[PDB]
Parts: structure tokens; sequence; C-alpha cells
């Protein structure tokens, strides 16, 4: 006898696609098990066969190999036991620190919450980077796209954001605590090894879950890896807490999914991607959400990554994830080598949530700074080609170059909100207007060490009062003008 | 009768029948599902089998699962009970307030009005807004391109158009979220509640909401515009109203169509778009028109890909647009509300034959003097200095406080009728309020309040 | 078990088996051939049939011709007896010095090192090339990639790295000649015999050559990259030694895949490539790495079709690399050799915590003055030099001198330049670009910085140009 309903046999195998005879009772996207131990997801249910994508090296799958159902729920472990563990696409540990002691589990493929379970994004998500928190502000629940060419600083923004959460997670306030999930799709292992070392060095791993589907892992593991990590973040969101997820990157995930769609012979569209590639990324990103009090009050915040090619933000996959997300942080190559680091384009970068994800301290100085940079960016094209310029434009050109230099920042040193507003305030009220533009980054680095060291009580005032008061205005005015004359000598 | 699923590939389900096959565009209910799964028919493949496009996720489906022919297209609840309610592409309520208790069930796939039904009259939908009615007026049964991103009072402009058209013309509105961001679906719903255009406690709701969210498959976002269009077709045909249909976003209607066409195996056209791009647009847009019963005017959110107007998506859509409403950040940052660019925003019905003679000449003077001001900003004589004072006052008088933004701002909202807008800007160009100061014109209803503001502050 | 050939279309050969069907990756030996002809099983088509790709030319093959299965993938010679010898894709000598005298063989297909095996050391490896050391320096036990279009100096650079780094090196080396010029294989082979890096008599040879050049069919070029790294994998793990793994050109691995992809029955991906580009690159590139058990410093030449770095092949390669040296035709066109793009080449170790702040601050200062100059070039070509500020035309003059001081005459490139080869130490590189940034040579002319080693030679050459 032969059971062709619950089991089947391989007709053809190649390029990680196994066509399977029988398997009449299998469901769509159901995980089946091959004879050699390897798993496989049933993506194409056709009349004469099942198109099964292979989860691993396909030399172990041959012709006439028995494919079996096991009623396998496609899920990954979730909880607080994953915190500080480096795991693969299915939540198996790859750090060699024993097993995961997980209790609960959640399906990788689930719908997002609808309209009713959410509430508007009120709680700010602090990155630590000044250009982001002031001009491109992100909120808990929001989905902010990090986008740019190769080697423009895309991951660095995600890393500093994770490192910035240590102060909240070490503090007593449970509302501000933000757990983190880094997801690596298509990267090499030595890059992820350096990335976990970076986080461990900053004591960040004790709250961070690292999901990693690397280049050697099969395409279906890269295809699932973002969804697996998304389910891990949803548990925190559902059970009251707040979460942050980084997809690094969705470009490489799309390539993995394209490989499967082309070898399953689904119709190739623009750039050879299938028609459901938007459906792919929109399913993922929509699951990040700000919940209301009734369902929990928690949140999941998405920071997806998209690698552009020659700055072409109009390319198919970038066009998708831009329109899905709530805002974009555009990184450019010309800005990076100009000295603008992080190399964020202020004019084009946007947060549609905006002020609603900011504190009153930041909201005071950010609106003023944003306006003056807009006045600069129009006039800046004839900054050098001017010379005989009137005092109106010379004020905008001077002030604008000063403020741009304050947006520059060091890597691996994310700042508290009270430290940022003090630095921006110096630019806005114009105490640095006569200082040499080239020496602002160095001026700021020493000034920051000075105000942290000596004036620790002054930073307490700005955080308590929720603004720079008239007392702080006068107190900070003395600290700048004296330091300015001492530094430039 | 009950047909069997013979293939499932992503969101493309093949269904075999025996006795009688369903026609194209028919809705098929899948039996043995917890949530409702509609499959819209697309192609008769042959040998008693049809190809369908699924309106929801196909995970869990087995080969041989029971699929029942409804015997018609996707039929959805229509009536006055839809006002104040949110429904999906297939008519189900997604606001969690129970079933939508209407006494009619209209099909979403409906033929456009015949040539005999067409209204040759070039009427003008009086919006109430000063920037719109003067310079870029909305034609009845026409389409308008709503340009500019979010954060410039886009959702506020929508709500006021719902508010003002429901008051004067007695016509309700419809919002079709074609690829709605579920977060922004939440924000638009609750902002409409707090303003007053939606009412949760009594039945004074001025909008029906129809969301086809981004996480739904291509079949959903493709047809959700037709669902909301059908809700508007009830108010026009059955009750003779001049209806509004807000589509956001029209590029996502084009995009969803390009996804569906790809999934079915059709070979793409130029720039990757579906070969049926003009027809997919045309079959939708021709229903948005005037008839003898009433009209369906439509504000449509235009996204221009790659900032290229000559791209297939915008080019094909501009064939249908009768006007444009260009929102701007440069206009917003100068304190003007609404944030409409007066020179960029234009209309086809802006014509001395169509609208009034006094309408066309006065509006032409505003278009002339505002450009003359923009020339002088680069830098005067008696005529040059006189135009600079008037043009600034024209920029102030274009601003208006909205009824939607009362709890938002504090200032009272004012609906300005048509001829008040003609007379107001005419007296400024003629030079009757050259004596009065500039700040009186900022944030006012008609010109009577500007004079009343000058009489009080004196 | 015995099978029979059923189809032959170019390099792709289908084989049918009555009883024992061989698995994927297994080498099948073709009978009735004078020379040895391997066919690696790529796919299983069904109906007791498998699709294979040929490691040599298919001319002469007949339908119904017998094919035996080895019961294993392509197994090649590994061990210190490979040193001094030239191998091909299937592990045979192509140097005419008897058999490879070893009794231990390793399969060319193998799983890449796990995540726990990864290392995080990254100390600098000073090449002696100014542009590389200054702006985007390489690391010991790290992955290095030399990008570039057709004829911009990838091979000239990789040979100079062999000249500078590999000769003064205690451990072994492996040069994997993947799909490039047989002439260049001859040039290298006899140049290493001259320098004593290969020795034909005693067993003191440091480098083990592996070659599958553009005279070979796609199966050879698609796998000879793997063959070469399997030799390096033995020297990594089993020995415990610092291996240098040079590859020229690793694009050809991916190119060879694209040539047969059509005939394997696949829908093409963007720009005519196979759908399995990144996954095929991944299982290969992840093996080329440093682990706990041993350190590999891997230099890979990377071809860029039509000079377009966005091309799927080179675009995918970037992520696999710790340091990248991107070459440009635009820069080579002006005589600037090595034609490295200073505003495109990058490294992981370019950090003030790794290479010190004095190095870092000069490297960014060079990138800034060059990047600021790049924007000006197009504006001041039309509107003229005299419209610039005195601050600008200072940064224009300095930039043009800095561009020229990034150029350098290589020893391997002496036949093209006409100048003597020079190696510049890292200390004198940093000081050289420090002084030019500060304006210490604004008085000196432009052409004195072009094609010289240290900053001292510019001062001497500047006096020579006086008369
Ligand atoms: N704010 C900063 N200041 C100084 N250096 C920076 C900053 N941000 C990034 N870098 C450097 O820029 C390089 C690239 O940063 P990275 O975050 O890897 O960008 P990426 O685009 O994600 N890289 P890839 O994934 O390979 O395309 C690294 O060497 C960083 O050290
Ligand atoms: N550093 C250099 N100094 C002087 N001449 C050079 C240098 N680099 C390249 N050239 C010249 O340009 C030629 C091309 O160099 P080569 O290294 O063969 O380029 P390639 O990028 O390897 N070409 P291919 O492998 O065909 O894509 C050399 O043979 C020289 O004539
Ligand atoms: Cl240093
Ligand atoms: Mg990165
Ligand atoms: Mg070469």
């Amino acid at each position: 006898s032969v059971d062709l309903e619950e089991t089947g046999r391989v007709l053809s195998i190649g390029d990680g696609i196994a066509r399977v005879h029988g398997l009449r009772n299998v469901q769509a996207e159901e995980m089946v098990e091959f004879s050699s131990g390897l798993k496989g997801m049933s993506l194409n249910l056709e009349p004469d066969n099942v198109g099964v994508v292979v989860f691993g090296n396909d030399k172990l799958i041959k012709e006439g190999d028995i494919v079996k159902r096991t009623g396998a729920i496609v899920d990954v472990p979730v909880g607080e036991e994953l915190l500080g563990r480096v795991v693969d696409a299915l939540g198996n540990a790859i750090d060699g620190k024993g097993p995961i002691g997980s209790k609960a589990r959640r399906r990788v493929g689930l719908k997002a919450p609808g309209i009713i379970p959410r509430i508007s994004v009120r709680e700010p998500m602090q990155t630590g980077i000044k250009a982001v928190d002031s001009l491109v502000p992100i909120g808990r629940g929001q989905r902010e796209l990090i986008i740019g060419d190769r080697q423009t600083g895309k991951t660095s923004i995600a890393i500093d954001t994770i490192i910035n959460q240590k102060r909240f997670n070490d503090g007593t306030d449970e509302k501000k605590k933000l757990y983190c999930i880094y997801v690596a799709i298509g990267q090499k292992r030595s890059t992820v090894a350096q990335l976990v070392k970076r986080l461990t060095d900053a004591d960040a791993m004790k709250y961070t879950i690292v999901v990693s589907a690397t280049a050697s892992d099969a395409a279906p593991l890269q295809y699932l890896a973002p969804y697996s990590g998304c389910s891990m973040g949803e548990y925190f969101r559902d059970n009251g807490k707040h979460a942050l997820i980084i997809y690094d990157d969705l470009s490489k995930q799309a390539v993995a999914y394209r490989q499967m769609s082309l070898l399953l012979r689904r119709p190739p569209g623009r750039e050879a991607y299938p028609g459901d590639v938007f459906y792919l990324h929109s399913r993922l990103l929509e699951r990040a959400a700000k919940m209301n009090d009734a369902f929990g009050g928690g949140s999941l915040t998405a920071l997806p990554v998209i690698e552009t090619q020659a700055g072409d933000v109009s390319a198919y996959i970038p066009t998708n994830v831009i329109s899905i997300t709530d805002g974009q942080i555009f990184l450019e190559t010309e800005l990076f080598y100009k000295g603008i680091r992080p190399a964020i384009n202020v004019g084009l970068s946007v947060s549609r949530v905006g002020s609603a994800a900011q504190t009153r301290a930041m909201k005071q100085v950010a609106g003023t700074m944003k306006l003056e940079l807009a006045q600069y960016r129009e006039v800046a094209a004839f900054a050098q080609f001017g010379s005989d310029l009137d005092a109106a434009t010379q004020q905008l050109l001077s002030r604008g170059v000063r403020l741009t230099e304050l947006l520059k920042q060091g890597q691996y040193s994310p700042m508290a909100i009270e430290e940022q507003v003090a630095v921006i305030y110096a630019g806005v009220r114009g105490y640095l207007d006569k200082l040499e533009p080239s020496k602002i980054t160095k001026f700021e680095n020493a000034f920051l060490s000075h105000v942290i060291s000596q004036h620790q009580a002054l930073l307490g005032k700005i955080r308590t009062d929720g603004k720079i008061s008239e007392e702080s205005d006068a107190k900070l005015k003395e600290i700048v003008t004296n330091f300015l004359a001492g530094f430039e000598a | 009768t009950t047909g069997r699923i013979v293939a499932v590939i992503g969101a493309v389900v093949d269904v075999q029948f025996d006795e009688g096959l369903p026609p194209i565009l028919n809705a098929l209910e899948v039996q043995g599902r917890e949530t409702r799964l509609v499959l819209e028919v697309a192609q008769h493949l042959g040998e008693s089998t049809v190809r369908t496009i699924a309106m929801d996720g196909t995970e869990g489906l087995v080969r041989g699962q029971k699929v029942l022919d409804s015997g018609a297209p996707i039929r959805i609840p229509v009536g006055p009970e839809t006002l104040g309610r949110i429904m999906n592409v297939i008519g189900e309520p997604i606001d969690e307030r129970g079933p939508i208790k209407t006494k009619q069930f209209a099909a979403i796939h409906a033929e456009a009005p015949e040539f005999v039904e067409m209204s040759v009259e070039q009427e003008i939908l009086v919006t109430g807004i000063k920037v719109v009615d003067l310079l870029a007026p909305y034609a009845k049964g026409g389409k308008i391109g709503l340009f500019g991103g979010a954060g410039v009072g886009k959702t506020v402009l929508i709500m006021e158009l719902i508010n003002n058209v429901a008051k004067a013309h007695g016509g309700y509105s419809v919002f079709a979220g074609v690829g709605e961001r579920t977060r922004e679906g939440n924000d638009l719903y609750h902002e409409m509640i707090e303003s007053g255009v939606i009412n949760l406690k009594d039945a004074t709701s001025k909008v029906a909401l129809v969301y086809g969210q981004m996480n739904e498959p291509p079949g959903a976002r493709a047809r959700v515009a037709l669902t909301g269009l059908t809700v508007a077709e009830y108010f026009r045909d059955q009750e003779g109203q001049d209806v509004l249909l807000f589509i956001d976003n029209i590029f996502r209607f084009t995009q969803a169509g390009s996804e569906v066409s790809a999934l079915l195996g059709r070979i793409p056209s130029a720039v990757g778009y579906q070969p049926t791009l003009a027809t997919d647009m045309g079959t939708m847009q021709e229903r948005i028109t005037t008839t003898k019963k009433g009209s369906i005017t439509s504000v449509q959110a235009i996204y221009v890909p790659a900032d290229d107007l000559t791209d297939p998506a915008p080019a094909t859509t501009f064939a249908h647009l009768d006007a444009t409403t260009v929102l701007s950040r440069a206009i917003a940052e100068l304190g003007i509300y609404p944030a409409v660019d007066p020179l960029d925003s234009t209309s086809r019905i802006m014509d001395p034959n169509i609208v009034g003679s006094e309408h066309y000449d006065v509006a032409r003077g505003v278009q002339k003097i505002l450009q003359d001001y923009k020339s002088l900003q680069d830098i005067l004589s008696e005529e040059d200095k006189l135009t600079v004072s008037r043009a600034r006052k024209i920029q102030r008088f274009l601003s208006q406080p909205f009824q939607v933004a009362e709890v938002f701002t504090g200032h009272l909202g004012k609906l300005v009728p048509l001829k008040e807008t003609i007379k107001g800007f005419q007296q400024i160009l003629a030079g009757e309020y050259d004596h009065l100061p500039e700040q009186a014109f900022y944030m006012v209803g008609p010109i009577e309040e500007a004079v009343a503001k000058a009489d009080k502050l004196a």
C-alpha cells in the first residue's frame, strides 16, 4: 500500500525546489519533512504536484524520497529567554550557549492588528542621533525606513539606537524600557560576529535578541527570518512592554524570495520580482504597531533597511518599502565623504508622525532649527559663489553652515535628549555664529565633556523642567561664550 | 453549486467545477474557513476550471477544499447606514460595531453610465473654500488631483470638503483607502470623530469609510476603489445627490492592478505596468461622472513616481483629471491655511463660457498680480508698490478658518459662499481696501468679517 | 553504478540511470574518453534522469555513451605536496611534473564554518600602497576585494600585493586563477620560480597554484574557485597556519553560472543572471573566511561588467568583504595609477579606536577635500576658476596635488609606467597627506606629486622641474 494523502514522493529536485507527487491533504505554506531530515515549505499547490522549497543543502534530497506531513506548525520560540542570544531563522541557538529555555511560542506568519486595537503614536523612540530625534523623529509603534547606498552608515544608525536604550533599561521606569531585536538577512557570519561583539562591548546584548539568516543559509531561511523576529517582538507588544525591530536588510530578503518565485516558475515582473513582493513587505511592516490601553498599551517599532543602487530610490523594492513605512532616513554617498556623518539628507528625510513622537524639550528647539535649515538649503547653492552678498542671505548662509555641523556626530556614542537640546540651542540662538565652521565638531565634543563633567546639575534642570528656561538660558549663555573664546585661540 | 480547489499558488487559486461555471468577476466563498475568504474570478482556463484572485491570505487551503459560487460579483452593503462605518473590500465591517444593517446589496463591478445618461451641463461644485472656488474650482462629476504629501493639512482639507458639501449641496461623501496604512487608518477615523464629520452616537455621519489596507493581497487593493465607488453610486442614483468620493492613493490603485496582472501571468508593458493600465483606470474613472440623477465628484491623491509626470501612472491618470489642488510646504510655513499653492492649482472649468464672466476676470487678476509680486520679491514705482501691498493682502485673504479645525485651533469655522469669494478679491484688485491695513485679511470667512475686524480694531 | 548519456547541449549533459540514481554534487566519470571528463550532477530532472555540467569540453559525446558514478563529489589533492604545483578544477597536474604525490583527498563542496567558529581580530596589514593604507586599509585574517571594470588595474594590483605581502610571509599561499588569462598564469608561474617562492627541486615552496582559465568551458570556471579554496581550507584547519588566498577573478564563478543557467531550465533574473546568484555566492564566499582554527587573509579580484557597480554580480559581492578597493576607468584614463576611487573604496578597520585618530582624521580630510573638489569640477568648468573664493581655489589646488600623491609606481607595473617601483611605509604616507592638507607645499608645483613614492620625492622632483 501507499498513502498519497498524508505522504508523497519527490519527482524532481534542483535549485532548492522539490516537486512532490501525492500530498493531497497538505495546506498552503505548510512545512513538510523530507526523508533525509530536511524540512520544506509547500508554496505551490498544483494539480499534479506540490512545489516545495528546500530548507538547506539539497544534495540530501533525491528522486523517490518520501516527503511526509507532520502537521508542523511553522513557529519560533518567544519570551525573555531569547534576550542576549544569537539565534538562526527558526529560533535555534547559533552562539553555542546551550538551548533556549522558551515556554511560549508564536507563529511566524500572522496578520497585523487592524484599525481598532491601535492608538496614535504618542511615545517617543529616542535613537540618540541628533539629526534623527530632532528633524526625523521616531515614535514607539512607528515604522522608520533606513535607506541609502552601500557603505553609507545604514546599520550604524540601528546600532546606536540599540546602544541608546541602555540608560532606559538600567533605570527604574518600566514605561521607557525598550527591548531590541536585530535581524540579519543575507549578511556574512564574520560581519554578524563583529556586530554582536560591538553590542556586548556596549553592554547592549542583555536586552537584545539577534536573529541571523546568513548568506550560506538557504533562501527560505532568509525569507522567513524577518517574520520569525517579528513574532518575537509581538510578544513584548502584546504583553504590555515596548519593542524595537531592525530588518537588516529587506533588499536581501526580497532577493531570497525572488529566487524561490523564479524557480517555482511564478511570473517575473519588474526586475524579475513576483507580483506579491509588495504584499510580502507590507505584511511584515504592518505588524509593527502602537497598541491602545485595552489590548495592552505596548508597542513594536520597525527600523527596516533598504540598499539602493546608485542612489536610485525609485527602484522597485525601494519604491515599495518607502510607501509602506511612516518615514524615511535617506543616506547619500556624497554627504558621507563631505564630512556629514551620519550622512542623513535633511531635505528629503521625513517623519510623518513628527512632533507627536517628541518631548517638549526637543520640540522647542527642533521646530526653530528645521525652519532655519530650510532657509539655508535654498540659499546654500550660491554660498561660495556670492562674495558681495547682502546681510539677509549672509545671516542664513552663516547660521546654516553652523547648524549643519551640529548635526554631525560620532559613532557608538548616542546622546540623551537633554544633551542634544543644549547643543542645538547653542546653534539656534546663535552663540556660535562667529566661530570658524571647520572647528564646530571638535568644539562640540569638548563642550559636551565639559557640561557633563562640571555642570551635571544643569542637565538635571533641562530634563526636569521640560525646556530651556530663562534661568538655564542665562546659565548656558555664560558657559558657551567663555568656552568659545578659549577654544578658538 | 460547490466547486473544488485544484491549485493554490500564492494569492492565485484555481477552482474546478462540474455542472455550471461562474462568469468572470464572480465572488466565490471558500467553505471550511473561520474568517471569510472571497475569491474573485478572473479567467476561464478551460476544462471546467477557472482562475481566481484571492481577497485575503491563502494559508491553510487544501487541494479539494469546497468553494461555493455566490452567483454574482462581490456584493456589498449600501445605504445611509454605511455612513459613519468602516468596511473592507468585500463589505464586512472592520470597526467592530456589528453588521451594517442596510436593506440593499449592490455589486462592486457595475458598468459605467451610458452615453445617453451623460450631463452636457458644465456645472460647478461649490466647495466653500476661497483658494479652491476662485482659482481651481471643482467641477460636478469631475476628478481632482490632490498633490502634496502629509503634514500640510491634507486630511483637514478632506474633512472640510466633506463638511461643506454636506451642508450646502446636501451630499454625503465616501473615503476609499486604496492601500491604507493601518496606523493612518486609525488616525483618520478618530480625527473624523473628534471634528464632527463622523458621529458615533447618532446618525449624522457625513462619510462612509472603505479601507483596503496595505497588508492585504493585490486582489484587495485592486477592487477596494470599486467598493467605495459603489457606496457613492447609491447616493447618486437612488437618492439624486451630488456625492464626493475620496480615493487615497490613486497610484496604489494603479500599483495593485500591476501586481494582479503580474500574478495572473500577463506580460508587462512599458516601465513594468500592466498592459491593461488605461482600461483598468478607465473602467473605474468613467463611473465617477455626472448623470441626470446627480453626480459623483472625486478628490484623488496623486503620487508621482520618480518625480516624473511623463510616467505611465500619472500620464494615464491626468487624462481623467478636470482640476488640481496642489498642497505646499512653502505655503504652510508662511502661516497660510489651507496650504494650497494658488498658481500651481488649476482647473479645466476655469473658463468664461463655463463659470461666470466676473469669476474668470477677477481670478485672472489674482493669478497676474501674485506672479507680479513674485517678480518684485527678487528686488519701486507707484504701480509696483501698489501691487506689493495688494498682493500680500490677497495672500492673507486666501486663507480661511475651517469648522473641522475648531477644537484643533480655537477660531470659529466659516463656510464662504461662491459670490462672496468673487466680490471679496474683486474689491481688493479694484482698490477699495487700500485704506485698511494688511492683518485684517488673515484668517477670515467672507470680506464682511475683515471689515468688521478693521472696525473693531480702530 | 553505470548510466547512459541522453542529451548534450553545450556544457549541459543529461544522464539516465536504470537502477542507482546518483545524488546532486556527485562527480560522474565519462567512459570512452582519451582525457578524463568529469560531469557534476546539478539537478534531478525525474524519470530516473539527472542533469549535469561538464568540467571539460563536450565535443565527441554520443547519446547512449556510458557514465560511471564515483559515489562522491569532485575530490582533489590537499596537503603540503600541492605547494609548487599547478592544479586544475578536477585535481590533476597541468605543470608536467608527475602526479601530485599525496595520499589524502578533499571534496570541493563543503559546509561553511558555523557562527561559533568566527573570529573578531582585525589588526592592520600594511601593503605599502599609499591610497590603500591611507583611506581603506586591509586587515590580517580579513576579506579583501579588488573591484574594477575591464582594464583598470585589478591584476596589476593583486600581483603587487603578492610582491609586497606574500614574499615576506612565513605561512603558505594559494593563487586561484579563476576564468582569466592563461598568459597571466604563465607570467606568474615563471616569476615566482625566479624569486624562489616556488622551487622546482626542494619542498620549500610557499604558493600552491590552481588554474581554470577562460580557455576552459563554464563547468571548469564555475568550480575551479571552489577547488582553489579547498586547498586553502586544509592549510587553515589541519595545519594551523596563516594562509594567503588570492583569487583572480571571482566574478567568473558567478559568470560561469549565468552561461549554463538557461540550459538548466531556469527563468532568468535581472540583467540576465541566474536566480541563484546570492545563494550560490553565499555558500562559496562564507567558506573563504578566518575562523578560530586558522587565519585566512583573502584577496579577491572582482570584475565589474560595463563598469557598472550596480550589476548583480559585484553588487552582491560587497557585503561579503571587510575591505573594498574600487577601481575606476575615469581615474585610470587620466594616468592616475593605481586608479583607486578615493571616494568609494572602504574598510571596516577605518576607525579611530583601531588605526588611531591621527590616521583617521587625515583619511577623512583627504576624502573631504577630494569630495568638495568633485562638486566644484563641473561648476568651474563652465563659470571659470576666477569666480571661486580664495579659500576654494586653495582647496582646488590642494585637491589636485592630493589626487596625484595618491598615485604610485608599482614594481610589477614598471613595464607600463617607466618609473622605478616604490614601497611607501604607513608613517610616511600619513605625514605626506598631513603636510599637503596643511598647505606646506602650496608653493610647489602640481606635477611634482604625480607618480612618486614618499613625500620627499615630490620636493626633489619639484626642484628638477625648475630646469
Ligand atoms: N556617525 C558616524 N561617524 C563616523 N563614521 C561612521 C558613522 N556612521 C558610520 N560610520 C562608518 O561608515 C562605515 C559604514 O557604516 P555601516 O553602518 O556599515 O553602513 P552600511 O551601509 O550598513 N554598510 P553595508 O551593509 O556594508 O552596506 C563604517 O566603517 C562606520 O565605521
Ligand atoms: N598600477 C599601474 N601602473 C601602470 N599601469 C597600469 C597599472 N594598473 C594597470 N595598468 C595598465 O592597464 C592595464 C590593465 O591592467 P589589469 O590589471 O590587467 O586590469 P584588469 O582590471 O585586471 N582587467 P580584466 O581582468 O581584463 O578585467 C595594465 O596591463 C597596464 O598597461
Ligand atoms: Cl594614528
Ligand atoms: Mg549594513
Ligand atoms: Mg585581470
